[PDB]
């Protein structure tokens, strides 16, 4: 675990939340970054090193947005219109397999963060 | 006519960029037109023109420090390097190789030939550490580049210089020589890890010359005498035929001409 995630927690259905993933030592700015979730683990979104190309899994298309700030060596997941089914542990990773982003976020994504719980519920 | 230059940077290195780098090195080392038992041979030194004798590997890191290694095409091994306006060569084993290296880095205003050779036995002694004690990976390579650079300004001592050579030679020369070693480097890059080479890597390195001879002198791929290698856990096993080495070895040193093939 070479990445440091932050920003999860409880959110009302229909609400928004923003996750952050920062790199203390790792040069994140050079690599494709992606977010994954597990309620089996599945890819959610990925973004090219330069930030000009992104891919999203079908179930989050139009609701989630991935972005990055290379000057801060950080990657973000903006989650809008959240649903109960979005409840899961979310984790960021960087891919060192490919020099460019691959369609459907193909890659080994061998460097990762610890992950954060995101819970979508009206409770509390 | 300049020697061919291949560039690699540790800054943002990926499995893909490293793969392209090693494939380019192999492509400049040999044409691949000479193949024995499905394994390519490096150029025969006999009659090899001086302007085709070397290739250059330019390495840089995030700090924008750069060094250039010179590799001998006849064995894929590092013979010297340049950093800024200084160049350093391992001790040549004979008069003809001493003459050959005078053709390298010819503009440098500071030119040095080390009294010592560049074989691992010597480098390990100078480093005060064995290959099995020295981590390999993108990080170690980045650090080796810096150390090679700072030697020219007195910022690096000999033991660290030797350690840095051990790192560069394995991640470039040995990786070029062995598909298997390239693969071990790929794994390190994939997970951004650094670790010393296991016994299988070290013994392959030690055996490269002997394997080249065994394969080229074989009777239809069958070895005259067995060669002992090591598994990843250190256990020893014997190889009796070229077959199992085909996925392992990428390049061989030229040992002899192949047996004459019949026209029938
Ligand atoms: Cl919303
Ligand atoms: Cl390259
Ligand atoms: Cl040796
Ligand atoms: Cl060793
Ligand atoms: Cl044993």
């Amino acid at each position: 675990v070479q990445l440091a995630e932050t920003g999860g927690g409880l959110v009302e259905p229909g609400g928004s939340l923003r996750l952050s993933c920062a790199a203390p030592e790792f040069r994140l700015q050079y690599y494709t970054a992606g977010w994954f979730r597990q309620a089996e683990r599945e890819w959610v979104a990925c973004i090219s090193a330069g930030g000009g190309v992104t891919y999203y899994t079908g179930s989050v298309q139009g609701r989630f947005t991935i972005s990055r700030d290379n000057a801060k060596r950080t990657v973000y997941l903006q989650m809008d219109s959240l649903k109960p089914e979005d409840t899961a542990v979310y984790s960021c990773a960087a891919d060192l397999e490919y020099s460019q982003i691959m369609p459907s976020c193909r890659g080994s994504y061998g460097v990762r963060g610890q992950g954060t719980q995101v819970t979508v519920s009206s409770a509390h | 006519k300049q020697y061919p230059i291949i560039n690699f940077t540790t800054a943002g290195a990926t499995v893909q960029s490293y793969t392209n780098f090693i494939r380019a090195v192999r492509g400049r080392l040999t044409t691949g037109a000479d193949v024995r038992h499905e394994i390519p041979v490096l150029p025969n030194r006999v009659g090899l023109p001086i302007n085709q004798r070397f290739i250059l590997v330019e390495l840089s890191n995030h700090a924008e420090l750069s060094v250039t290694l010179a590799l001998d095409v006849t064995n894929a091994y590092v013979v010297g390097y340049r950093a800024g306006n200084s160049a350093y060569f391992f001790h040549p084993d004979n008069q003809e190789d001493a003459e050959a290296i005078t053709h390298l880095f010819t503009d440098v205003q500071n030119r040095y030939t080390f009294a010592f050779g560049g074989n691992y036995d010597r480098l390990e002694q100078l480093a005060g550490n064995l290959r099995e004690n020295i981590e390999l990976g993108n990080g170690p390579l980045e650090e080796a580049i810096s150390a090679l650079y700072y030697y020219s300004t007195g910022g690096t001592q000999l033991p660290t210089l030797a350690r840095s050579f051990i790192i560069c030679i394995q991640m470039i020369s040995e990786a070029a020589r062995f598909q298997y070693i390239e693969g071990e480097m790929r794994t390190r890059i994939r997970y951004n890890r650094r670790s010393a080479p296991d016994p299988s890597v070290i013994t392959l390195e030690n055996s490269w010359g002997r394997l080249s001879t065994a394969i080229q002198e074989s009777n239809q791929g069958a070895f005259a005498s067995p060669i002992q290698l090591q598994r990843r856990n250190g256990s020893k096993f014997s190889v009796y035929d070229v077959s199992i080495l085909i996925p392992i070895i990428a390049l061989m040193v030229y040992r002899c001409a192949p047996p004459p093939s019949s026209q029938f």
